[PDB]
């Protein structure tokens, strides 16, 4: 299987032609997505096999073939770079100054970009290019537009 | 079945398009993951 790092489409074909149903980043030998997308079922990488390692729904986060390796983190005052990988269409980095979700348990950092849930997965980027959680959970306001948290798993 | 396919590097993109606005929202996360609007 291809194992190189970098960012990659999450692909099905149980529904009609090839459906991207989210995406996930490479990193040390681990695969890292949003536990949404998969719902913790192994992934395919060629001919190879990719099998959860760790997860949790309420973090919405699954790792493959070993455990959660992203630990940076938003340092709450840059800009970061949602990298974008969308059905149907290549990688684009986009550039926004993120948010705040505050919530009982903390503040956590938020991107206001709209793309389709496929999008989800996607890496968002300090300017050092390390990955600072990933887009897909978060939840829409008034004016219909999505608001996804910065997402970051734990490294143990 | 689900299977992965290489959509590129992880690179920061100097002169990339810069959008989006930063707003400050009162949220709650549920058991089940899902963010939902506190008002
Ligand atoms: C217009 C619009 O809604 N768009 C996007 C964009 C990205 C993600 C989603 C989405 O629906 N995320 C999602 C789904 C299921 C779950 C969770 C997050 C966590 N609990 C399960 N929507």
């Amino acid at each position: 299987g291809e194992t190189t790092d970098g960012v990659y489409r999450v692909m099905t074909r149980r529904l009609l032609g090839s459906t991207q149903v989210g995406v996930g980043v490479m990193q040390e030998g681990v695969f890292h997505t949003m536990w949404h997308v998969t719902k913790g079922a192994a992934l395919r990488s060629g001919e190879g096999r990719l099998d959860p390692y760790w997860g949790d729904v309420k973090q919405d986060l699954v790792s493959y073939c070993g455990p959660w390796k992203l630990d940076a983190a938003w340092d709450g005052l840059s800009e970061v770079q949602l990298l974008a990988v969308p059905p149907g269409e290549r990688a684009k980095n986009i550039q926004t100054l993120p948010g705040i979700f505050k919530t009982k348990d903390g503040d956590i950092g938020a991107v206001a970009l709209d793309y389709p849930a496929g999008t989800s997965g996607s890496p968002i980027l300090d300017k050092c290019g390390r990955v600072i959680g990933l887009y897909g959970n978060g939840v829409v306001i008034k004016n219909g537009s999505y608001v996804s948290a910065i997402t970051q798993g734990k490294r143990e | 079945d689900m299977y992965i396919e290489r959509a590129g590097d992880i690179t920061w993109e100097k002169d990339a398009e810069v959008t989006g606005n930063s707003p400050r929202l009162d949220v709650a996360l549920d058991e089940s993951g899902d963010f939902s609007l506190v008002e």
